[PDB]
């Protein structure tokens, strides 16, 4: 799920919630119109480099209904005088459509990934207490270089890991149980889902014919435009299948060069 | 102001007295009576209900919504049709329960037409067959539309011996009928909404064997408007009296009705049939002639497939020119066509395209399907498909259509785009798994590569992937040593 | 040459020493002048001439002028029993079948109860134009073929074709005779099911008590009672199961053995139907009483394909339980068992198995099915996929058994994977043009894959390889230009 940081408000979700203490999602949406939606929006993406922050794809850049915004902790969990958990700037997130348009609460789970199934497991397992916050991985907290997430070639399933997994504590919980919160990130989402796993098996598709050549050349053209910056959809898939290549990982290592 | 307001009458009705149809019909729903703050004044509301009467020019009776409880291996389920799109096809495995609510349906529509045609009889009731085991009662309601104003229709039925619950309200389809007699009363050419059924019977029914003795041709059928719903809502469609049809119009031909019904109906299976030209009737042994492709042949010998089709195309034109009176274009009405089993003895050429040349030839119709081919399926939006399963409705998934044949199965028909157990697809899936488990080359996936090399050859996709992936990691044995 | 022709001494002491029975049936011939007329004597053919697993398996056939084609030849395989032949509806696929049907109605006519006839070929199944017409037949019993022909002339031309039923009468004495050594012999099963199968199950049907009333006894040739007109008798397969249960109710009322066949029956039905148990009948007015999954259903509610399945299994397993007296495996036999559109009224996920489960449950039984389905094609080898186009026979492409549906789709029926009119499948073309082009990133290039992309998704496998494809060369030619 990458790791993303958040730079600094625009004194405009400043003083919203000024003039509106308590917190209502929709009536943010429904104010003066577009303008502050839009702008809002905008500076979500933009930190996150128009991708989403739950299943790495392709923001459309010119398409802002194609663009949504999912609040991490879940926005039915709002409590009277404990907590305003609809308008801070930290459980904002840019999220997909998720295999849905219309939100018609009846398409197929399955198919449903990313944001919507979220919502799913919630209501099929009464999950009362949306505080996902320990449980799921938070993509604003996460360590920058994650080894979290082992590349199943075969099937295209992102799985979990010994490795990394018994070493590294997110939320505040003991180190020794982050692989039931990474097992729970993946079951929770379904990043591995018939329309993911069949597009992340692809990018091995490009790598390796980009390989058929037996030119380095090339091969180093591929690294050099998967591991420069600005990231792209789906770069933790490419890092993973970067760091799966003993040839890749010599060349940007020093031993067996061109 | 005649003691009555005449402020919300007047936003209502304003585009009433322009024509518009469905402001009429909303005035006389509470201005007769008294429900609304209007008075109970019985002048114009009486005089909204008889122009209302003459309003009606282009429209389309839709069924919009279904309720099913305990009917028929369902508990609940709310459809809700689509009143943009002309089409709603049905998808699902057999024993989820497709033709339950297409009966349903029927059902729903055996009362509109008697309430439409001169009779006021009856349709039929929900039978003891058609209740659920150890079940009480059962719902069939179902609403509908024309021009826009909703008409609701409840058929239930309860066992009296356990309790007495549910009631049956017929209700709006007595206004519609009303509505529709009152138009035949002011001018008998006034357009009438078809209503048809085609069950998985309608192939047996085309046979051109001894007419004069088997029947529909020894009669004195007089072609009216209100009689031609007969044996409509029922399963095998009407070929007999098609081929009745095509004697007395040939006949008569020897004035413009020839010219201009016989031409249209000729073109509607000339353009659904790919290469069947040039109609004629055979006057001696009383059969049908056909010239696909220049030579002759009888209706008793054709494709099964052109026969079906043929049958069923047949009979909606014959049901639309004969609900129509004269008009430049007799197959554009309006109606309520269900189609049980579209990919019914047809080919997967013909399947990508039986729905849009149905709705290029009969426009403002809607066509209500059941279907279990891909191919159909992924020729309409996937808003228009619904995936019944488990008694529960799922909509089917995003971007059906124009979409391949294998995801469509995949994702829609919970069918695998392999076969399941196929010993060459279980040598497949074991290679695949070899090559990926740094194992290759160690004498037990050379020899699975070449068995499945010697079959699907050195050129299907997916080997050819697998080889590109030993091809690299055999590179990789090279600069590390 | 001659006494015991020293030249093939070793071959008739060969077939001497039979010890078998193709050993010992070719010698009836063999001393009855094979080679030329002599020898006519009845000694030498009455103990090297006067039966236990066999194959009547029909081999090939050639037409001639009937229904569209004008020449045609098949041969059909001998070691696997399917046949699945695939084309066009409209070039031909049932003037095969019924020509197969004209032909198999005379064979079990003529080991029924007596050699007759009662199909010829018709005025109407002749070729536009042609005259002569012939649907030339030749079977294989334990390696042995025998030919057969039909012919028909239009304007009296007698002399371009003649009808010798011959070999097939040889097969019917053989039969008798079997049956007169020994009336508890193997029959084959000659039958088919046209697209009408399920058209007769009805829930008045079920009630009956008005349709058949009569006194039938089951015998062998029972099962040769209209089993050629393309119906599947599942009225008679309740009056079996009706007296099956009635006579198991007197067996343990007088208990108060011979009911194997039943279980057998009903286990056949149970292995293709799924979840499908507890089949009972109804004394109380008449029906037949299904449970599915714990819940008590009649025959009369239940969907098309169970119906259409249970009625083809119900009358298979009954003609071959009557036809196999006495035998641990009754459901064995042999048989030539045409199916016409077994890919009808099924799902998609029983189409896939629907070949499969049917060789394995009845495993020496032949089918020539005809199907339109490619979820059905992908199953058998394509050695034995037979594309009937243009009026010609052509080899389905190898790698069948085990396929994507696209590529069978798009390989033997000549049909587009997607819709070829539909308009986000020509904006696909157009942009995928455009992708592999150097107009990429163009202005209507973006447009139209946005307009994909809101449609289809962004995660679509097509979309995907345009979107690297589209990063490999806005990188390629910015950092080459640049240097
Ligand atoms: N009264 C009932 N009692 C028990 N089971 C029932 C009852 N009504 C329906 N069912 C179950 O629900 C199923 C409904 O079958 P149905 O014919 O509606 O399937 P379908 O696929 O929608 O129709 P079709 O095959 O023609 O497309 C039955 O097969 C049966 O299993
Ligand atoms: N006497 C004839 N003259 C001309 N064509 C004929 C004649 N008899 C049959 N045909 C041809 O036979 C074709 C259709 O016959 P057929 O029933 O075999 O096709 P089919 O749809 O594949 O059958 P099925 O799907 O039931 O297996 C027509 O194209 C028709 O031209
Ligand atoms: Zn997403």
């Amino acid at each position: 799920l990458k790791r993303i940081n958040k730079t600094a408000e625009d004194q405009f979700l400043i003083n919203f919630k000024a003039q509106n203490p308590n917190g209502t999602w929709d009536e943010f949406r429904n104010h003066e119109q577009g303008i502050l939606y839009k702008r809002l929006k905008q500076h979500i993406c933009n930190d996150q480099m128009y991708l989403c922050a739950y299943c790495e794809i392709d923001l459309d850049r010119e398409n802002e209904h194609e663009i949504k915004v999912e609040h991490f902790k879940s926005k039915s969990g709002s409590l009277p005088g404990g907590s305003n958990w609809h308008l801070e700037w930290s459980n904002l997130l840019a999220v997909c459509l998720g295999g849905t348009n219309t939100g018609d609460d009846f398409e197929l789970p399955a198919n449903l990934s990313c944001d919507s199934y979220k919502s799913h497991y919630e209501d099929k397992n009464k999950i009362n207490d949306k505080d996902w916050t320990g449980k799921i991985l938070l993509p604003l907290t996460l360590p920058d270089a994650h080894n979290f997430f082992t590349f199943e070639k075969v099937t295209g399933k992102l799985l979990p890991n010994e490795s990394y997994c018994n070493t590294i504590s997110i939320d505040g919980k003991p180190a020794a149980e982050t692989l039931s919160i990474v097992t729970k990130t993946i079951e929770v989402l379904n990043l591995n889902c018939s329309r993911l796993n069949n597009a992340r098996r692809k990018l091995l598709f490009h790598f390796n014919n980009c390989a058929r050549e037996r030119n380095l050349r090339k091969l180093h053209n591929l690294l050099l435009q998967w591991n420069q910056g600005e990231p792209k959809f789906f770069q933790t898939t490419r890092d993973i299948i970067i760091r799966d290549d003993r040839i890749c990982q010599g060349l940007l290592n020093g031993t067996i060069r061109y | 102001m005649e003691q009555n307001l005449p402020s919300r009458i007047t936003k209502l009705i304003k585009k009433s007295e322009s024509g518009d149809f469905a402001s009429s019909y909303q005035l006389y729903k509470v201005f007769g009576s008294k429900e609304y703050g209007v008075e109970p004044d019985e002048k114009m509301s009486d005089y909204f209900k008889e122009l209302s009467a003459k309003q009606l020019e282009g429209g389309q009776l839709r069924v919009a919504d279904i309720h099913l409880e305990n009917y028929k291996g369902f508990e609940s389920l709310i459809m809700d049709f689509s009143m943009k799109k002309n089409s709603t096809i049905l998808v699902g495995n057999n024993g989820c329960g497709k033709s339950t609510i297409l009966d349903a349906i029927q059902k729903g529509l055996t009362h509109l037409s008697s309430r439409l045609s001169t009779r006021s009889h009856n349709g039929d009731g929900i039978e003891k067959h058609e209740l659920r085991k150890g079940q009480n009662y059962a719902s069939i309601a179902i609403n509908y539309d024309y021009m826009g104003i909703r008409f609701p229709m409840i058929i239930a039925t309860t066992e009296p011996g356990y309790e007495d619950r549910a009631k049956s309200n017929y209700s709006g389809i007595n206004e519609l009928g009303s509505i529709f007699k009152t138009a035949h009363s002011i001018n008998p050419n006034v357009s009438f909404p078809l209503i048809a059924m085609y069950t998985v019977e309608r192939a047996n029914d085309v046979s051109t064997r001894d007419i004069e003795n088997s029947e529909e041709i020894k009669e004195a059928q007089i072609w009216d408007k209100f009689k031609a719903y007969n044996k409509s809502l029922t399963g095998k469609a009407d070929f007999k009296l098609f081929f009745r049809w095509f004697k007395e119009l040939i006949e008569i031909e020897n004035y413009s009705v020839n010219s201009k019904t016989l031409h249209t109906v000729e073109d509607a299976m000339y353009s659904f049939l790919p290469g069947f030209s040039n109609l004629k009737l055979q006057r001696a042994p009383l059969d049908l002639i056909v010239d696909k492709n220049n030579v002759s042949l009888s209706v008793l010998q054709l494709s099964q497939g052109e026969k079906t089709i043929l049958a069923l195309i047949a009979d909606i034109a014959r049901r639309l020119t004969l609900l129509n009176p004269n008009s430049v274009n007799p197959l554009d009405g309006t109606g309520i066509v269900l189609i049980d089993e579209i990919d019914l003895h047809l080919h997967p050429s013909w399947q990508q395209n039986i729905i849009p040349r149905l709705e290029k030839t009969f426009k403002n119709i809607q066509f209500i399907v059941t279907t279990h081919s891909p191919q159909v399926c992924h020729t309409i939006d996937s808003q228009n498909i619904w995936l019944l399963k488990n008694g529960q409705k799922f909509k089917a998934p995003k971007g059906v259509r124009g979409a391949i044949s294998s995801w469509v199965l995949e994702n829609l028909f919970e069918v695998a785009q392999r076969p399941p157990e196929d010993k060459y697809t279980k040598l497949l899936q074991e290679y695949k798994n070899l090559v990926f488990s740094e194992k290759y080359a160690s004498e037990d996936a050379r020899k699975l590569g070449a068995t499945l090399s010697q079959h699907f050859g050195p050129d299907d996709e997916t080997l050819v992937e697998l080889k590109l992936e030993i091809e690299k990691r055999i590179w990789e044995d090279d600069f590390e040593k």
